[PDB]
RNA sequence: UUACCGAUACCAAGCCAUAAAAAGAAGAAAAAAUUUUUUUUUAGAAUCUUUUUAUGAGUAGAAAAUCGUGGGGU
RNA sequence: AUUUCACUCAUAUUAAAUAAAAUAACUCCAAGUGGGCCAUUUUUGGUAAGCAGAACUGGCGAUGAGGGAUGCUCCUAACGC
RNA sequence: CCUAUUAGCUGGUUAUUUUCGAAAGAUCUCUCAGGAUCGCUGGAGUUGAUUAAUAUAAUUUUACCAGGUAGAGAUAAUGAU
RNA sequence: AUUUUAAAAUUAUUUGAAUUUUUCUUCUUAUAAUUUAAGUUGUUUCUAUACAGUACUUUCUUAACCCACUCGUCUUGAAAC
């Protein structure tokens, strides 16, 4: 027992040296790319083109609108995104069939592309996560990697960091984190909405449309 | 007196309490009343494999007999 | 409001009264639940009467227990307090009502011995 | 388990660092970045200017075609509204 | 920095144009200047635009570059003329109107109060047409050519906006309005 | 608020603890949970439910019925949920090892005359606490007669669901709805 | 009140403008099997077979053949439920869907993709990825070609 | 343009109940006294115990668990 | 067409997404209900109506809380302590 | 006295907590103040699911049909003009 | 009465590397302790050297701030003139 114990042990230690280096992986990464996104950018300028960039992959959706005096079609689709309270938000991979999902639900919500700092953010200050046999879940707060090294040890993303870079680069294994993840139950915004009723691209204040960079800044706030 | 003599109202509604419920889907639906002659050779033919089947079997039985 | 005392919290130290037990003699401050419609107490109208709900209800390991943390065991009779001889701390004796005054004082003698409280020592005092 | 407090991983050091093995190595680069004394920033800063020139110029010139675009546009406008007033 | 006086304007160049087809492979590419509050308002506005004028709509087109365009000497007063279309309560307008300003932004957030305050013009219903510095020999509006004056000088008519520290209710004796 | 289904909780549909108060059943069900939890064997779980339901999803099965279930794996020990009944259309009874809960006692002798094993739930567990070598069989469920009046109501047509009769004969229940010559038919 | 088996079939029903005469000879030979997917769409120019109102346009499995008819279950809503309709039919309203052969086609070219990947053990990932967003390019446009744009004055 | 105030909604934590989920048929811990005494506990009730998570509006209505009255056997 | 043999079709990203999708199906027994009313939007009759009559959806009814001074239905938002 | 006649109508219909929770559509009815039967609800139960699956979805994509309302037309047909 | 363990982290030692040359540089070989782990612990007063007091707990009674319409009932809708 003791010997097996011992094995356990090592194999724990293996895997977070395994983790540990992953994470600077992923670091060294993320720097590089926005590194290069500069660069091309100055490239273009340079040489009269333009440089579109990557249309950004997740959306984080935050809800506005609570449970009452809403349509069939769009609580069916709050349904299937999984945002049921009024400021449950979710990572949501952006796609054609989810596009058009949002468009249906537009007005009743807002998002923008999360950035990573922020993801990070939502996953350590306020990632809870389901942890049960299917459909019978139980929502823990993670802390512990071994909480999710369980379920999603199959798809190769042992530990939290794994997570946050499959969130944040729609990796191969994203869903999977995604349905992980209970749906994000964040705070009303510490300053405040502008107006719930109006639109963000309304040049009156607002709110519910996709507010494509600026989402990070109003997480921020109601984290 | 005079009343509301009809309405859809609300039917939806109650209709989506249990979904519209879709028909089971089954594997065989019956070959009751449908193209008769065909569904007779059918079963000849069925029959017939059945009595096959039997057969062979007895064969079997016969040989693990010695 | 809530009424700490140590580890003992009560939620609701205000009994529920009857709706409109107030108003007309008889109707006695013994909660009954309003049905009826247009209640205002059933609708839960702010500034009516409170309805009591299991949300009111006390923590599970505290439950029971009186200012003292003891449970109230009442006893009848000499024999009865001896179940509680190997709970002297979790449990304190009331004496019943009906018991007469020389069984009352042989009571209280037992439980000296016992060193289990007696919460109505006094009783014919 | 018993669940207790649940930790803030952000501060918590200990909880983070358990999260995230990595996290500690990235502390200490980023102690020593902020460490490093400000004469050889201030130095770097002539260095970037050296640098910058040819940038600078570039974007004067995109940010000039611009305004020159926009100018054009308005003297068609202008040019048109005179045809409609004939 | 003063965050109590900021009017969060800002000029962003927009450039984009329809998604390439087999049957267009090298489309037209659009470009302007948009006064918005913030990147992704200019964007829509942009958008907006394009639908107006071409057939071209956000899903079947793709932003190229959104910029920011900040002034170049936001310290210097310049005469800013402006062309605007506005639709009122009972049709459509066009309407020329002259603010004296430290970059086109302020201009922009000046002329909206202005719509909003002497129209009742709201910010929906207007469309900016081009911002241009008029070099003051062009000025045509008399409340911009008396600014444009050689020595101008006036005196502080305006009365005390002391900070509400020193606003206090109770006053020992009746301040003046005159000052000096 | 949150829009779910019947607001988060989970509805299960079936059984729960046992309502009968026979001290003995009492026992096998603690027993059979204790090893389905332990010896998470599904064989065990599956007992235990059994065991838990009514006494209609308890049907007796025939002698003869269990004789042709066991036909093809002899030795095996055919494993049953509730009584076994005897069948006089039998007329040889092969060397059969059988739990149930209740053997009729005809049933019983039969078995013993075979030089076969009557088993009771607790022998089954010591002897097979993982049911290895075991065959789970229920009796026919909806063979009784109860569940001929249900279904599809007599009336709607193809439907095969006895009307609630007082008897049978012409005058119950055979004329019109039920013979194209009185009105229509079914 | 007036719920007869054609109405609301002045359009429904009606043969389209200069499409009228009747149902082309070759479409007699259209094969339908037990199993087939199939659109129902009433030509209103033989009056024999024609189904109700309701199934003009709605799709079914073909369930039975015949001389000359096919029986076609179709799906009804039905208030609280969606059931099946045997929907007897002749073939001259019965046209043979096409979703289903999408589909097909999409089969059979991933079989053949299949077998390529097998012919060298890779991982292809057939399944339809739907229009996700685009990937980063840098775009050569020439300062002459960039038609800058400003709002409409009013007219 | 900021800042603020502002719900039984939101968030964090606690407690109640419901639902489900984990999981369960042997042993010294401490303090106080002065190495030995005294003080409390030293659990194992399956519709039960421990822990977890979510959820909690409600007339007509349905159900379960409780509470009480007159009498019966124990 | 049915049958039995072959050979072989993506699969842990699961033959496009997304899904507190099995809290599902199904059977049984029975309750209450079968006077409705309002709001947006579409709409019929009518000069119109807080009128009569419909459609889609949501409410009220059965529902309090915060706002609309006040208010069965408007806005926010649905309620264990 | 039969007789406590009958009433689709009016009034009333007695403890607590917890849990779930409607309908005021539809068809037939000497029916329109009622009833039956569907619907919606509860309880009971079984088979399932418990394997982040497959069934399944008031959802969307990708194909593929069906349409004749808004709009549009009158130097296209009909009917105005 | 052994997931208040394990590991993380930290301190003081010990072996070997690394380019972020660093009194918080990182990993790792071993060893001890610690808490940032592994949901509040301590110190000092007071109640008090008290047996009920004027303190403490609690009932009632008044005020005060805010709120609160007659319950039952048929009814779409009752505080209803
Ligand atoms: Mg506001
Ligand atoms: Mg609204
Ligand atoms: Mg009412
Ligand atoms: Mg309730
Ligand atoms: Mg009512
Ligand atoms: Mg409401
Ligand atoms: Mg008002
Ligand atoms: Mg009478
Ligand atoms: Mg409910
Ligand atoms: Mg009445
Ligand atoms: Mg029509
Ligand atoms: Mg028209
Ligand atoms: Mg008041
Ligand atoms: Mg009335
Ligand atoms: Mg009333």
């Amino acid at each position: 027992a003791a010997k097996k114990i011992k094995t356990l042990k090592l194999i724990n230690k293996k895997k977070r040296n395994d983790l540990r280096q992953r994470t600077l992986r992923y670091e060294e990464e993320y720097e590089s790319e926005r590194k290069k996104i500069i660069e091309l950018k100055r490239e273009a300028r340079k040489n009269n083109c333009f440089y579109r960039e990557a249309e950004k992959k997740v959306v984080f959706v935050i809800r506005l609108k609570g449970v009452n005096k809403l349509p069939p079609k769009v609580r069916s689709v709050f349904r299937l995104l999984r945002l049921l309270q009024v400021h449950n938000g979710v990572f949501v991979k952006v796609n054609k069939a989810t596009k058009e999902m949002l468009k249906i639900v537009e007005p009743y919500v807002t998002y923008g592309y999360p950035t990573l700092s922020t993801v990070r953010k939502l996953l350590y200050k306020r990632g809870y996560v389901r942890v049960g046999k299917v459909r019978r879940y139980a929502r823990k707060k993670i802390q512990d990697n071994a909480d999710i090294s369980k379920h999603l040890g199959k798809y190769n993303v042992h530990g939290i960091e794994d997570m946050v870079y499959q969130l944040y680069t729609c990796g191969p294994v994203f869903k999977k984190v995604n349905n992980f993840l209970w749906a994000f139950k964040l705070k009303p915004p510490r300053k405040g909405f502008k107006a719930k009723r109006h639109a963000f691209n309304e040049p009156r204040p607002g709110d519910w449309g996709n507010r494509e960079a600026h989402i990070n800044e109003l997480i921020n706030r109601m984290i | 007196a005079k009343s509301k003599n009809h309405t859809n109202h609300n039917q939806n509604r109650k209709a989506h309490k249990n979904g519209i419920k879709k028909p089971k889907k089954h594997k065989f639906m019956s070959r009751k009343g449908l193209d008769p002659n065909f569904f007779r050779n059918q079963k000849y033919c069925l029959k017939g494999i059945q009595k096959k089947k039997k057969e062979l079997k007895l064969k079997a039985k016969q040989e693990k007999n010695n | 409001a809530v009424k700490k005392v140590g580890k003992i919290i009560k939620k609701r130290t205000k009994k529920f009264t009857r709706f409109q037990s107030n108003r007309f003699m008889r109707v006695k401050p013994a909660w009954r639940k309003p049905r009826g419609i247009d209640c205002r107490v059933r609708r839960r109208y702010k500034g009516t009467n409170l309805m009591p709900s299991i949300g009111y209800g006390s923590n599970k390991k505290t439950k029971f227990l009186l200012p003292n943390n003891k449970y109230k065991y009442v006893v009848k009779n000499v024999k009865e307090m001896e179940p509680l001889i190997m709970n002297h701390t979790k449990y304190c004796v009331q004496i019943a009502h009906n018991v007469s005054s020389k069984k009352r004082k042989q009571i209280i003698e037992r439980a000296k011995q016992m060193n289990v409280s007696v919460i109505n020592a006094k009783a014919r005092l | 388990k018993k669940r207790l407090q649940n930790k803030n991983s952000l501060t918590n050091f200990a909880v983070r660092c358990r999260l995230n093995p990595a996290y500690k190595l990235l502390r200490s680069l980023a102690v020593l970045r902020m460490r490093k004394s400000i004469l050889e920033k201030s130095k770097n800063k002539k260095e970037k200017r050296v640098q910058k020139q040819i940038q600078k110029k570039e974007l004067q010139k995109i940010n000039h075609d611009y305004y020159k675009g926009v100018a054009k546009a308005v003297k068609k406008k202008k040019k048109r509204e005179e045809k409609k007033a004939k | 920095i003063d965050n109590s006086l900021n009017t969060n304007i800002h000029q962003y160049h927009i450039v984009g144009r329809a998604i390439p087809t087999a049957k267009d492979k090298n489309p037209n590419v659009y470009r302007m200047c948009i006064f918005a509050k913030n990147d992704t308002n200019a964007k829509s506005r942009f958008w907006y635009f394009m639908k107006k004028i071409n057939k071209l709509k956000k899903s079947n087109g793709e932003l190229l570059a959104c910029e920011q365009i900040k002034e170049r000497f936001p310290l210097r007063v310049k005469n800013y003329g402006v062309l605007l279309r506005y639709d009122s309560r009972t049709g459509t307008h066009n309407m020329y109107k002259e603010f004296r300003d430290t970059t086109k932004e302020g201009a922009i957030a000046q002329l909206y109060s202005e719509m909003a305050g002497r129209h009742r013009a709201r910010a929906s219903s207007i469309n900016i047409i081009r911002i241009s510095e008029i070099s003051s020999s062009l000025v045509r509006r008399p409340h911009i050519k008396q600014l444009l004056k050689r020595r101008l000088r006036f005196p502080a008519l305006h009365l005390p906006t002391l900070q509400k520290e020193y606003r206090k209710k109770f006053a020992s004796k009746r301040p003046s309005t005159y000052r000096m | 608020g949150i829009a779910l289904k019947n607001v988060g909780r989970i509805k299960k549909h079936g059984r729960k603890h046992l309502v009968s108060k026979n001290p003995y059943l009492r026992l096998l069900v603690k027993l059979y949970n204790f090893l389905a939890r332990r010896t998470n064997a599904n064989f065990n779980k599956i007992i235990a439910k059994r065991l838990i339901m009514p006494k209609r999803y308890r049907p007796p099965l025939s002698l003869s019925k269990l004789q042709y279930h066991m036909a093809n794996h002899p030795n095996d020990i055919a494993v049953v949920v509730g009584s076994i009944t005897d069948d006089k259309r039998l007329f040889s009874l092969k060397q059969l090892k059988v739990c149930a809960l209740r053997f009729t006692e005809t049933a019983r002798k039969r078995i013993e005359d075979a030089g076969g094993e009557c088993l009771t739930f607790d022998q089954l567990a010591l002897k097979y606490p993982t049911g290895k070598k075991c065959v789970l069989l229920r009796g026919p469920t909806k063979a009784r007669t109860a569940e001929k009046h249900f279904g599809k109501a007599p009336g709607k047509p193809k439907s095969k669901a006895r009307p609630y009769v007082r008897s049978k004969g012409r005058k119950f229940e055979k004329a019109r709805g039920r013979r194209k010559s009185r009105a229509y038919k079914k | 009140k007036s719920r007869g088996k054609r109405s609301g079939t002045r359009y429904k029903f009606s043969k389209k403008f200069r499409k009228h005469g009747e149902c082309t000879a070759n479409k007699y030979l259209e094969k339908l099997n037990y199993g087939d997917y199939v659109d129902i769409v009433c030509d209103s120019t033989q009056q024999k077979g024609m189904p109700f109102n309701y199934y003009h346009g709605k799709t079914g499995k073909i369930f039975h053949i015949t001389k000359r008819g096919v029986g076609v279950l179709v799906n009804k809503r039905v208030k609280h439920r969606i059931e099946q309709k045997k929907v007897c039919v002749r073939i001259e309203h019965v046209r043979k869907s096409r979703c289903n052969e999408d589909f097909l086609l999409r089969k059979i070219k991933n079989a053949e993709l299949i077998k390529e990947a097998k012919l060298k053990n890779e991982h292809i990932n057939i399944k339809r990825k739907t229009e996700g967003p685009k990937p980063a390019a840098m775009i050569k446009v020439p300062p002459s070609k960039i038609i800058t744009i400003e709002p409409l004055p009013f007219y």
